[PDB]
RNA sequence: GCAGU
């Protein structure tokens, strides 16, 4: 039908070609008879007939004569629907500037004319003249003039030159200009300009001019001489039933425009003075500019409610514009909604649908089945039968819903499991019955939640509901590969109570012939569910060939685990139920069953688990009383001891020994110690209070307390709440965050008094307000991520690349936070993984690392696997199915057509509402190993690191690292490199509060330009015994030694200048200001000791990481690898220079010296080493260290936020967003290509252009990748429909219009806007057919 | 200065407007006398064109027959009484007598400015003078189109700066005797003008025809045209000073109409139109101050503008006056009896029928905006509760297609002749229905026979054999 | 606007 959407500027000829007549009069309709008035805003002659096939005089009334232009009134005889399609126009008496191309910055009229917007707004508001042609005169072409200056120019030059004002002048300037000549002239004066700011202005102006000359646009079309009129059925004037009318604001704005325009034509005919016609032209300009964009220039026009009128631009932009409110989401037929209730009798694929909802949702299905089966002779008869609700329409309704799925949806749909399909079971209620196991997927509790039901009509929609979205296909999560159809509070508590053991329980010690006899004993009341017993268990294991081999053994079990074994499918072991099953043990049971046996046994197992958990929780009688919350009898004495302790700290404050700051801190710590004591005493009382008798001897076991059974199951609650029920609830914070020094010494079993309760409300309402105000932030982050990543589809099977990230375990300091297993599970390897014993490949090159392969990776001790990632995929316009890896929801390699960007964006932004708003001591045994090493030995026997970024890992006896610390520069290391340690001992120590400069090699003092009094101030003090010296500040020096930097260097007592071993450049120590030296001239210090000392999260953090924003004071990274030196000083910025000897040396930086610099002038640096310290900026990481480096940085810094809240998200989903962020490139060398230096091109475009150039021998362009934020990358797509739909519709539409852009509907949003199949999923085959048959 | 500091067009208007100083009582007199001198000298300039004299005198004899009234012929005479006009137009007739033949061309050049300064004492009305000046603009268009024919009939043929050809043209006015020295340059322009030297023929004489039907030479009537332009621009210059000085009066009046439906600037622009009307309709000989006249005209213009273009569904000015009288009367009644008056007492304080008051009260409402939020709820509006009533229910679309199918089958159960008679007589399967005569010409059968055929098929289909499915298409 | 999730 159509394959692209071209946007451009509208010529006045184009505006007159759309229109079906000119609107000459502001008349909307006639007031007596509501027929629309001639030549008006609603004109039946212009805009078409107001009734179907009927002219407005009624002379022609039937479609016998259609398409007939009546002669009594000029109304065509055709459908009235043409009033939604037929535009009109207004001939403006004065040219009027378009407000979008004048005011949306940067001004296109301003950028095109090389004219400031203040000058243009003064010319077109009739406040100044402008010389549209100079001639043989000193007046140039952009020279504005005042009124009297224009009079003086007319005195001196007469009627030779041409000068005008208003938008006629701007239109003459846009019309008279030559575009190709000025473009080539700007290219000339850009080749000869080296000022980077002028080069930026020139290149943006050149791209504007060349975008005009490549498209069909002319500049003067930005000045409206004809104005279009929207069809009157889109700005309707409709009579409300109460006699009153209801109009759109567009009729008021159009009527204002036509009134001012007809008055301007009047004044131009009357030959009015220039003051009046200038004021009228200004009013017409502001009325047209209020029609197009109200409020963009100055004060918004407000009509008759003192509320601003909604202009044309407001119809299409914003959260209430067409793009977001009617085109990306829309109200939908065949849709109902009701409250959800449990229905625990259901199977995983069933919902309960009310009969009175399903009779309305499926009305045409019932009409057609009543017509078909002969039960109704007509559709009117069938309608009456459904309306009366006969007994036969219920049989028909049972027929029409039989295998017909419905989609159930709980808004907010945070992720794709917020819409799942179900087969309806007709129930008689009015509430939907939602299966329990899917509630966690919807985040749905039955406390009033409502859910919408949608009916898939077509066979394709029914088959997607059944194949793609049905809740039996959805038992794994797409964020992490873990089960999401998972048992929960009542189920977990039932299975925990059944699978526990009691010591002397009824029926202990007998021997059973199997699980069926155990169930017989329990139901007969001959044995309790916890009696430790001996059951003959037959279990099957999948053999290596793939079938199930049996084994029969007497298992020491309890009666309840024997009973639960009856529902476990065959290929699972007995160790899977022979334990007290908490929430995680049940989730592991389900995950094991899914990996071992598959989906079809797992859904049966999940339903059976739910039924048996509900059943044996019902039989449990598990109840919360008030005696379940046992307060420890040590609470009162622990609290009295803490009160006595704070009283002694209070008398120590009254006696002045401690300041109120340390007093406050010590009172807080001796209240938190008491809180931890009370919590430990409470839990020690609560977990094991069951002491019971085995053959007379008392014996303690795990408590059967209900509060503890719920907490220990993981059914509901944690010890953080049990501590507030039965312990104390401790220190509460003020509204600002400073914790109050006296705690709530009460719990909820006892009362909180009035003051304790008020103090607790302080933090309660803060939590509630953050919850109510961060959903509007996490939803906005999710929206930005979706609109950056939507178009990423898996489009290939393999790109054949060999790149990939080196996955390693996440070791934050001393402990691991994510192993290699959950980091490489599901990836494909990028290179052959080989054993630590080399030359035998452990895992082959291109292998998908499923759970067996990961078990192989942890049998051996491989700790770094190079895997393939989407940031390194060679596929252009998409991602190969190998560089993604596994589809986490299914568990196999991902299919071609999966829309992985929307999955990644939902998986990241779904947990958003769970977010908020010195010496090293090796912990366990291992062999230390330091990297980035430059090392010497000290005078005493330490190991001294003369290197900045040396990092100390603990290589264990297997090769894998278990802790990773950062040892600073100059820190003395007690051990060597490769020496075993003891668990808990210290390896490295240093000075935390000051930075030492350490001796390179043993030698003698030379004070080179260390001038006393000019660069050195001598200080004296008694308790040191030896006088000290300070090298002077910048603001304390006299003229002198700041220009010649004072240096301390190495010599011998020989008089020979002993220097670094290996080089002969002069060794120095250039001591900066704010330093300390307590050493005199000629002192002897050996290598390895100091010579001088120098003193020194949440949801917004994720949002800032993805917007790629530069931090406040970023770390200054070394650009290129060279040696450090210094230039000019004291202009506020010391001048660093980094010189590589092996090339073009000078690279100079302008570091402001109020930053504490982190490198000395002697050592060599590399790209990325921090010259100064601070939070790294990701642009610098991408620029200097590479793409994989900023990828690793962003995924680590995002998972750091997500792992504090205990949120598992696979790294694929952050790597997708990172790939979509670094999607542009800048040309540094244009090469033999059609790009310009310094322009931002799509990276895939320049990559394939370089490929097709290198194919023909010509060398391609070279580029530098860019890191844009998710907003700046969403708005910079090559598709203007997606960008205009996202946000900033006005800027995107003006850029796209003046660029003459084209949008090929390639992503997902442009195909949702126009109502097509999306190019992902079941619409991917359709688009492959469409682009392989519309290409040849 | 303040140029470029504001965006409000009201402030720019007041800025550009305050830079004109007001007038004293005697300043308006001076400006009005400048206007009057410009207009009566331009009326003397069209009096230099004696076809206007012929028109004046023939409508003067029609005044002797009273074709139209004298007030819109003449406003009086300066140094209505009709006996001045008759005999002193006879005096102008005797003046036309003494100028018609006293040319025997150096002695005729005094009687023409004597005509002008004896025409001095004449006053003329706007509309018949508008007829005269449209005739004069026809004269102007003819003069300029003939001189531009002379301009670009030769220069589309030649390349030469045409001042050499204008130097010989001015004064000849009768023939091509000025073309005898055109070729003497012998630079190729007058060579190419060879090929034009003929086709100017019926041009160059025909203007010279009417030249002496109006009596005066083409060059000196071009002088009359430029003197007319000078005098008229002199009048229009002084009409500009009087408008630009009284622009504060328009604002002082229009500030009283501010929130009555129009913007402030719309009111002051319509009042400016009214002020220009007052200026070109003002005469100072009545001795009244100009502001008292311009106030009437500005009030008229502003209230007429509010009556015409302040409403979405425009109501006429008579219904606007009716609604204003109604609101005033109900205002006074509420003030005297402390409650809103019923239409059956509002109709008796006025003297209109009660149903007229009811329809007037039904009329006076302004349309709601569809962006009005409901209950201060911003995400909703009035616009998304309004349904499209003109649509057809898809159950009714299915009913229509099912009725088409059922009718098609139960007419397929007939003879093709009579079934086509029914499909042809109604509009079934056809764009139009046909009356019996049409199909009588078509079926080669007389009218009442095929009428009986239609009745035959209708009686046939009324049976409960076939009409059991069709009856369910009838309502209950 | 006011509530519900
Ligand atoms: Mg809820
Ligand atoms: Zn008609
Ligand atoms: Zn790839």
């Amino acid at each position: 039908e159509f394959d692209a959407i071209k946007i451009a500027l509208a010529s006045p000829d184009m505006i007159r070609s759309w229109s079906f007549g000119e609107v000459k009069k502001p008349e909307t309709i006639n007031y007596r008879t509501f027929k629309p008035e001639r030549d008006g805003l609603f004109c039946a002659r212009i805009f078409g007939p107001v009734k179907d096939y009927e002219c407005l005089c009624g002379k022609y009334k039937r479609l016998k004569h259609r398409g007939v232009i009546c002669e009594k009134c000029g109304v065509e005889v055709t459908q009235t629907k043409v009033r939604r399609e037929r535009m009109g126009h207004i001939e403006l008496a004065s040219p009027t500037a378009h407000i979008w191309f004048l005011k949306s910055l940067p001004s296109r009229i301003g950028l095109l004319l090389d004219m400031p917007l203040r000058d243009i707004e003064r010319v077109l508001y009739f406040e100044s003249y402008v010389v549209i042609e100079g001639g043989m005169t000193n007046l140039e072409r952009q020279q504005i003039l005042t009124e009297e200056q224009y009079l003086d120019a007319l005195e001196e030059f007469g009627d030779e030159f041409d000068a005008k004002m208003g938008a006629e002048a701007i239109q003459a300037l846009l019309k008279s200009m030559d575009l190709e000549q000025e473009c080539e002239q700007l290219r000339e004066e850009l080749n000869e300009t080296n000022s980077e700011t002028k080069r930026k202005k020139l290149t943006k102006r050149i791209k504007l001019l060349e975008a005009f000359v490549q498209s069909g646009n002319k500049p003067e079309w930005m000045i409206l001489t004809v104005l279009p009129v929207l069809p009157p059925d889109l700005r309707p004037l409709v009579p409300l039933d109460g006699g009153r009318f209801a109009t759109s604001d567009l009729n008021d704005l159009y009527r204002r425009v036509i009134n001012r325009n007809n008055r301007l034509k009047r004044l131009l005919d009357l030959a009015a003075p220039d003051i009046i016609v200038r004021n009228e032209k200004r009013m017409l300009q502001e009325a047209v500019d209020a029609l197009l964009d109200n409020g963009r220039r100055g004060r918004a026009i407000t009509g008759s409610n003192k509320r601003p009128l909604k202009s044309l631009a407001d119809m299409i932009k914003g959260k209430q514009g067409r793009f977001r409110q009617n085109l990306l989401g829309k109200r939908v037929d065949y849709s109902g909604r009701s409250v959800i209730t449990v229905g625990p009798y259901l199977r995983l694929h069933q919902c309960g649908l009310p009969k009175k909802m399903a009779l309305e949702l499926f009305k045409p299905f019932i009409y057609g089945k009543l017509e078909l089966r002969g039960l109704a002779t007509t559709i009117k008869a069938a309608k009456k039968m459904v309306e009366r609700e006969e007994a036969v329409v219920w049989d028909i309704l049972d027929e029409v819903i039989r295998e017909h799925p419905v989609l159930l949806n709980r808004a907010p749909t945070l992720h794709r499991l917020g819409i799942q399909a179900f087969e309806p079971v007709l129930i008689e209620g009015k509430a939907i019955q939602l299966h329990p196991l899917v509630c966690a997927a919807y985040n749905a509790d039955f406390d009033g939640d409502q859910m919408a039901v949608h009916v898939p009509l077509t066979l394709e929609a029914q088959l997607e509901a059944r194949a793609l979205m049905m809740s039996t296909n959805n038992i794994l999560s797409p964020a992490n590969g873990e089960p999401i159809i998972v048992p929960s509070q009542d189920v977990v508590l039932g299975l925990y109570y059944m699978t526990r053991d009691c010591v002397n329980a009824k029926g202990e010690g007998m021997v059973l012939t199997g699980p069926k006899e155990a169930e017989r004993l329990y139901r007969s009341g001959l044995a309790s569910l916890h009696a430790r017993v001996k059951v003959r268990i037959t279990e099957y294991e999948k053999d290596a060939n793939g079938e199930l081999v049996a084994k029969t053994s007497l298992k020491d079990t309890t009666v309840g685990r024997a009973i639960l074994w009856m529902i476990v499918p065959k290929g699972l072991p007995y160790s899977i139920v022979n334990q007290a099953l908490g929430k995680k043990a049940i989730s592991k049971m389900l995950n094991t069953c899914y990996r071992i046996l598959g989906l079809k046994p797992t859904v049966i197992f999940a339903d059976q688990i739910m039924y048996t958990g509900f059943a044996y929780a019902a039989r449990s009688g598990a109840s919360v009383g008030i005696d379940d919350m046992v307060i420890p009898e040590k609470k009162h004495e622990i609290i009295s001891e803490a009160e006595a302790e704070v009283a002694e700290i209070q008398e120590q404050f009254q006696s002045g020994l401690v300041t109120a700051g340390e007093r406050y801190n010590k009172v807080i710590d001796i209240w938190a110690a008491a809180n931890d004591r009370v919590s430990k005493a409470m839990m020690d009382n609560l977990q094991t209070e069951t002491v019971i008798n085995r053959d007379g001897q008392e014996e303690k076991q795990v408590s059967f307390n209900s509060i503890y059974m719920m907490a220990d199951s993981g059914a509901r609650g944690s010890a953080a709440q049990i501590r507030q029920l039965a312990g104390m609830r401790g220190l509460m914070a003020k509204p600002d965050g400073s914790i109050i020094e006296t705690p709530i010494t009460a719990n909820f079993r006892e009362g909180l008094n009035v003051l304790q309760y008020f103090i607790s409300t302080h933090g309660a309402r803060k939590g509630l307000a953050d919850t109510a105000l961060k959903t509007a932030n996490s939803g906005y982050l999710t929206r930005r991520l979706v609109d950056v990543a939507q178009d990423l589809v898996v489009t290939e099977d393999d790109c054949g690349t060999h790149e990939g990230i080196m996955m390693t375990p996440v070791i934050e300091g001393g402990d691991v936070k994510e192993p290699l297993r959950d980091r490489v599970l599901g990836r494909v390897t990028a290179e052959d993984v080989l054993k630590p014993g080399t030359a035998d490949i452990l895992v082959p090159r291109n292998t998908l690392l499923h759970e067996q392969w990961c078990d192989l990776l942890e049998e051996n001790s491989v700790d770094a696997v190079k895997v393939r990632s989407v940031v390194s995929c060679d596929t252009d316009f998409g991602v190969c199915a190998h560089c993604y890896g596994r589809d986490l929801a299914r568990g196999h390699i991902i299919n071609k057509g999966e829309a992985i960007g929307v999955i990644a964006a939902q998986s990241i932004g779904e947990p958003g509402t769970q977010l908020t708003m010195s010496s090293i001591q090796v912990k366990n045994k291992g062999s230390i190993k330091l990297s980035n090493v430059k090392s010497v030995v000290n005078s005493s026997g330490k190991l001294v690191i003369t290197s900045r970024n040396t990092e100390l890992k603990l290589i264990d006896e297997f090769g894998r690292t278990k802790e990773s610390y950062k040892v600073p520069y100059g820190a003395v290391l007690a051990k060597g490199d490769g020496e075993q340690v003891a668990g808990g001992e210290t390896v490295a120590n240093w000075d935390p509060h000051t930075m030492p400069v350490i001796t390179e090699v043993s030698g003698f003092v030379r004070f080179t330009d260390m001038i006393d009094g000019q660069t050195i101030t001598r200080q004296t003090d008694e308790l040191t015994g030896l006088s000290s010296l300070v090298v002077l500040d910048s603001a304390e020096r006299t003229a002198g030694g700041k220009d010649l930097r004072p240096a301390l260097k190495i010599v011998d007592a020989q008089g020979n200048d002993v220097l670094i071993p290996g080089t002969d450049m002069p060794a120095q120590y250039f001591l900066p200001g704010k330093a300390i030296v307590q050493l005199e001239d000629g002192v002897q210090i050996s290598s390895g000791d100091t010579l001088a000392r120098i003193p020194q999260g949440g949801l917004p953090r994720v949002a800032d990481l993805f917007e790629a924003r530069r931090p406040k004071e970023p770390a200054i990274l070394a650009e290129i690898s060279g040696i450090v030196s210094f230039g000019k000083e004291t202009k506020g910025k010391r001048r660093l220079v980094i010189t590589p000897v092996d090339g073009s040396d000078p690279y100079e930086e302008m570091i402001p010296k109020w930053r504490q610099l982190n490198v000395f002038e002697g050592e060599r640096v590399e790209r990325g080493d921090v010259i100064s310290d601070g939070p790294e900026a990701p642009h610098d990481i991408l620029r200097l260290r590479g793409v994989h480096a900023v990828t690793r940085y962003i995924v680590n810094e995002v998972q750091d936020v997500y792992r504090l809240q205990g949120v598992k998200i696979n790294d694929k989903h952050i790597e997708v967003i990172v790939r979509q962020m670094l999607r542009k490139a800048t040309i540094v060398n244009a090469g033999s290509s059609d790009f310009l230096e310094g322009e931002q091109v799509e990276y895939s475009r320049v990559k394939i252009a370089n490929r097709e150039l290198e194919a023909n021998g010509k060398v391609g362009a070279t580029y530098s990748r860019d890191l844009l934020g998710i907003t700046k990358a969403s708005l910079a797509t090559e598709s203007f429909i997606s960008a205009a739909s996202f946000q900033e519709t006005t800027r995107v539409l003006t850029e796209a219009a003046v660029a003459g852009k084209r949008d090929e509907l390639r992503g997902l949003k442009e195909n949702v806007i126009v109502g097509r199949l999306i190019p992902a999923g079941t619409g991917y085959a359709y688009h492959q057919d469409r682009m392989r048959r519309r290409a040849a | 200065s303040e140029i470029g500091r504001t965006t409000d067009p009201v402030r720019m208007y007041m800025r550009e407007m305050g830079t004109v100083e007001l007038l004293t009582r005697e300043g308006e007199i001076d400006i009005a006398k400048r206007i009057e001198d410009g207009i009566n000298q331009v009326q003397c300039s069209v009096a230099e064109y004696p076809e206007a004299i012929t028109y004046l005198l023939e409508q003067y004899d029609r005044v002797e027959a009273e074709e139209a009234r004298l007030s819109d012929l003449i406003t009086g005479f300066v140094d209505i009484d009709p006996e001045l006009a008759r005999e002193k137009f006879a005096e102008l007739r005797a003046q036309y007598v003494v100028t018609r033949d006293t040319i025997k061309h150096a002695t005729a050049q005094e009687e023409i400015l004597k005509l002008s300064e004896v025409f001095k004492q004449f006053r003329l009305v706007p509309k018949q003078f508008d007829y005269l000046v449209n005739s004069m603009r026809v004269m102007m268009d003819r003069v300029r189109t003939q001189e531009r024919l002379i301009m670009k009939l030769c220069v589309e043929q030649c390349k030469m700066p045409k001042k050499n050809f204008i130097t010989l043209f001015t004064g000849n006015e009768t023939s091509d005797t000025w073309f005898n020295a055109a070729i003497a340059m012998n630079k190729p322009w007058s060579e190419k003008l060879h090929d034009v030297s003929e086709e100017v023929h019926r041009a160059l004489q025909k203007l010279q025809q009417i030249e002496e039907e109006t009596g005066l030479t083409i060059e000196q009537v071009k002088d009359i045209n430029r003197r007319m332009s000078i005098g008229e621009a002199k009048a229009r210059r002084a009409k500009k000073e009087m408008v630009e000085a009284n622009l504060r009066l328009v604002i002082s009046i229009a500030k009283k109409y501010t929130n009555r439906g129009l913007q402030f600037l719309d009111l002051i622009q319509e009042g400016n139109i009214g002020l220009m009307k007052a200026v070109d309709k003002f005469e100072y000989r009545r001795g009244y101050k100009f502001s008292t006249y311009a106030t009437w005209w500005i009030r008229q213009a502003i209230t007429r503008s509010i009556a015409d273009q302040a409403r979405t569904i425009r109501i006429p000015v008579h219904m606007i006056e009716t609604i204003n009288k109604l609101n005033r009367i109900s205002r006074q009644m509420l003030q005297e009896m402390g409650r809103e008056p019923t239409p059956e007492e509002l109709a008796e304080r006025m003297l209109m029928p009660e149903d007229k008051i009811r329809k007037v009260l039904k009329i006076a409402k302004e349309p709601i905006s569809m962006e009005t939020p409901i209950g201060d709820d911003e995400d909703s509006h009035l616009g998304d509760f309004i349904e499209d009533t003109t649509l057809e229910l898809p159950l009714d679309s299915a009913t229509t297609e099912s009725l088409r199918a059922a009718t098609h089958d139960v007419l397929a159960g007939l003879t093709a002749r009579e079934a086509k008679v029914l499909r042809m007589r109604f509009g079934i399967d056809m764009n139009t229905d046909y009356t019996l005569e049409e199909v009588g010409k078509q079926f080669d059968v007389t009218r009442e026979r095929i009428r009986q055929i239609e009745a035959k098929a209708l009686r046939k289909l009324r049976h409960p054999s076939r009409s059991e499915v069709l009856r369910s298409f009838l309502d209950d």
